[PDB]
């Protein structure tokens, strides 16, 4: 399908699905994540270090699903990442800075899910800068 | 990797079904969701095209089968039955365009899969002007030998003012 379907209707689904709603649309990422990442070249990571799967959803997964690799990747090396996408595509005003996390929970579902199919359990959220400035954060316990 | 559609599509059939105990309610949320989506559509279809205003029902009939489709799903829909007055045809595809495979038994028997794509067509085609009938009247994902589309010109809507 082409590019601008997706959005089309993923900015139907914040209004319609419109935080047990957030819920709902980061589970339906959720789901969507797992099997794209089952499409990705998942192998390549046997054997890795947690900083390159990281690495892998910046760049292998952001392409595939955004046509752009993530624009600075941060760690405290604990556990916890920080991926940021400068100008978030999903993202279409002062007012709608408080709309913004209805429109990046899919985002943190797809990420998630990402994660689980290369075997990692993780808790993804997110939240913005300057619009349109995205950050999410991954955060991997241990 | 831009099977990002379909598999969201999916998703959202999947997640309005369990909000939704009747079907009939799906299909009518997945119209809703199409004509919102056909609006908005058509700008970025004329912007990338400049094909130009129609003027028949059958020339929109070319450009939504050879064009829009083609620009949209990378497909391009057969068109037939025509009725005499040409107020009426149908679009013929060699599958379900928005979904490949559904959940077995079935449990959603009323339920039509790719709804909003009617949605989509009747959104669109309203911000030219046409007041027109998308509909599902052959269905592969139903057991029929292709999916058919029927287009069908209600009338010409006047202009805003
Ligand atoms: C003549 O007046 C030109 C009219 C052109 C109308 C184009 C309508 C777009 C059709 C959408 C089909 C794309 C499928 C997208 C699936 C969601």
């Amino acid at each position: 399908a082409d590019t601008v379907l997706f959005e089309f209707l993923h900015t139907e689904m914040v209004a319609e699905l419109w935080k047990m709603s957030l819920s709902v649309l980061e589970g339906m990422g959720f789901r969507v994540g797992q099997a794209l990442g089952e499409r990705l070249p998942r192998e390549t990571l046997a054997f890795r270090e947690e900083l390159d799967v990281l690495k892998f959803l910046c760049k292998d997964l952001w392409v595939a699903v955004f046509q752009k690799q993530m624009d600075s990747l941060r760690t405290n090396h604990q556990g916890t990442y920080v991926l940021q996408d400068n100008s978030f595509p999903l993202l279409l005003g002062l007012q709608y800075l408080e709309e913004a996390p209805k429109f990046l929970a899919f985002t943190c579902g797809l990420l998630r899910g990402a994660l689980y199919t290369l075997g990692i359990e993780s808790v993804v959220t997110a939240s913005v800068a300057a619009l349109p400035v995205c950050k999410f954060q991954v955060v991997i316990p241990k | 990797s831009s099977e990002l559609f379909t598999l969201t599509y999916g998703a959202l059939v999947t997640q309005l079904c369990k909000d939704y105990e009747n079907d009939e309610d799906v299909n009518k949320q997945l119209d809703r969701m199409g004509y919102n989506i056909g609006v908005r559509l058509i700008e970025d279809f004329l912007a990338r095209s400049n094909v130009g205003r129609c003027h028949d029902f059958r020339e929109t009939a070319d450009v939504i089968a050879k064009v829009a489709f083609k620009m949209y799903l990378g497909i391009t829909p057969s068109i037939t039955n025509w009725s005499p007055a040409g107020d009426e045809f149908s679009l013929i595809l060699e599958n379900n365009p928005l979904v490949d495979f559904v959940e077995l038994p079935d449990n959603h028997s009323a339920l039509i899969y790719s709804n909003l794509l009617c949605g989509v067509l009747r959104g669109a085609l309203e911000m030219v002007q046409m007041a027109v009938e998308a509909k599902f009247v052959q269905d592969t994902l139903k057991g029929d030998g292709v999916t058919e589309i029927r287009m069908r010109f209600i009338r010409r809507i006047e202009d805003n003012l």
